[PDB]
């Protein structure tokens, strides 16, 4: 019942990583390198960081109870990006582009 | 303009590593070509940097603005990452001329207004007052780049 | 290698390799065997030779290059010497 | 690594590079090639300490870390005359002028 969906969740993330949606998903692959990007304030603002590589590990480690918990992390990822950056920022525009893909697939998941 | 970064918006993870005794000042040429100074790197230190594909860099001394080398060259331009591996930028001293190296020492020990209180030849006053400039060095490289074509 | 004798004003003979001496453009011109300098003192000329060694060694070197040291006092004379010797 | 030396006698000074592995006798062959003086008529010192022909420059104390191109370590030299060796004599270089007020 639930294991059916959790495997479909993996299928979604694979498409998010895929070269098809490469142009506007590349910031969200790995964690936010505060050193490289030089974001001293980031850790104060964002209490719970998240990225696609982190979510990938949790799926393989069976750390999500159900498909609903998987979504929360994917949404947290974009939520953090929206929270930190201003509306007209580039990463935000890309965040929306990738999210609109996720939302389409997560909505059309069978049950 | 000739020497300028390309607004690619394509990621390129870099590692600046100050393997020199100077306090390095990373300088980034913007999309128009105007240099932007970034936070300094202490001697014998380094850190990860998130630059982008086709972005010009150059490195100087934070104090004296002396020219340094990065991978046995003046300008640094990141490639695209292979298997997401970081592009290293080994910042080091050049082999300074005995004259230019002597100037650097005199410059550091004597103020600009005390240059004409030194028991030296007239010509050396101009040489001392002729400090190392970034904009001046970029105008040379631009002309050398044109000569190469 | 071929060696050359560089004599100071105060009569201190310095035997360096010919290749090392050719770093100086003045000396390059002076030759084309034994060279003499009427102005430069010993301690200055000795430091100039240490540069030749430093220059020849660390040129085209992938091994990171150390800073060439110049003490405050010798700086002034060495600057003039460097300007004279064209290097 | 390579060691960089200043082989000095009286007012003479030879700038020459060597290895840590190379011997004092091999160093005396460099002195012979320049100053026409054979090893048997040579005495090489480290400060006051006399050096053996068989021992290496590394064994003598000359390390590449200490003896660098820009800061080469000095090596005393004394020749033989009338079948007797002279006491080591090295004339020092001239003094730089005292630091001017502007440079202080």
């Amino acid at each position: 019942k639930v294991s059916e969906q959790l495997k479909c969740c993996s299928g979604i993330l694979k498409e998010m990583f895929a070269k098809k949606h490469a142009a506007y998903a590349w910031p969200f692959y790995k964690p936010v390198d505060v050193e490289a990007l030089g974001l001293h304030d980031y850790c104060d603002i964002i209490k719970h960081p998240m990225d696609m590589s982190t979510i990938k590990s949790k799926l393989e480690a069976r750390e999500y109870r159900d498909a609903q918990e998987f979504g929360a992390d994917v949404r947290l990822m974009f939520s953090n990006c929206y929270k930190y950056n201003p509306p007209d920022h580039e990463v935000v525009a890309m965040a929306r582009k990738l999210q609109d893909v996720f939302e389409m697939r997560f909505a059309k998941m069978p049950d | 303009p000739v020497l300028r970064s390309v607004n690619s918006r394509e990621p390129s993870q870099v590692i600046f590593c100050n393997r020199s005794p100077r306090v390095v000042l990373p300088v980034w040429l913007n999309f128009d070509g105007e240099p932007q100074p970034y936070p300094t790197l202490p001697p014998g230190t380094g850190r990860r940097i998130h630059s982008y594909r086709g972005h010009l860099w150059l490195f100087r001394d934070a104090g004296t603005h002396d020219g340094l080398l990065v991978n046995q060259t003046e300008l640094f331009v990141p490639s695209l990452n292979v298997d997401g591996q970081p592009i290293f930028a080994n910042i080091t001293l050049p082999v300074y001329t005995l004259k230019e190296r002597c100037l650097q020492v005199v410059r550091s020990l004597v103020k600009p207004e005390n240059y004409r209180r030194l028991d030296i030849v007239r010509s050396l006053y101009e040489d001392l007052e002729d400090h190392p400039n970034v904009q001046k060095d970029l105008e040379r490289l631009t002309q050398e780049r044109i000569a190469h074509q | 290698m071929m060696y050359v004798k560089l004599i100071s004003s105060d009569g201190h003979e310095f035997i360096v390799k010919r290749e090392h001496a050719l770093t100086s453009g003045t000396i390059k011109a002076m030759l084309s065997n034994e060279v003499n300098f009427r102005e430069i003192p010993s301690h200055v000329l000795s430091k100039v030779c240490m540069y030749f060694t430093y220059k020849v060694r660390y040129t085209n070197s992938s091994t990171e290059i150390p800073e060439f040291p110049i003490a405050p006092e010798i700086a002034l004379e060495l600057l003039m010497a460097a300007n004279f010797l064209d290097c | 690594m390579d060691v960089f030396l200043m082989i000095r006698r009286h007012k003479t000074t030879i700038f020459t590079d060597a290895k840590e592995s190379s011997t004092v006798f091999e160093l005396k062959r460099i002195v012979e090639g320049i100053l026409k003086r054979p090893p048997d008529e040579q005495r090489l010192y480290k400060d006051d300490q006399l050096l053996d022909d068989g021992k290496t420059l590394g064994e003598c104390g000359f390390t590449s870390q200490t003896a660098r191109p820009q800061a080469p370590a000095t090596v005393g030299l004394a020749f033989r005359a009338d079948d007797t060796f002279e006491a080591l004599c090295i004339e020092p270089f001239s003094s730089p002028p005292e630091l001017p007020d502007v440079m202080k």
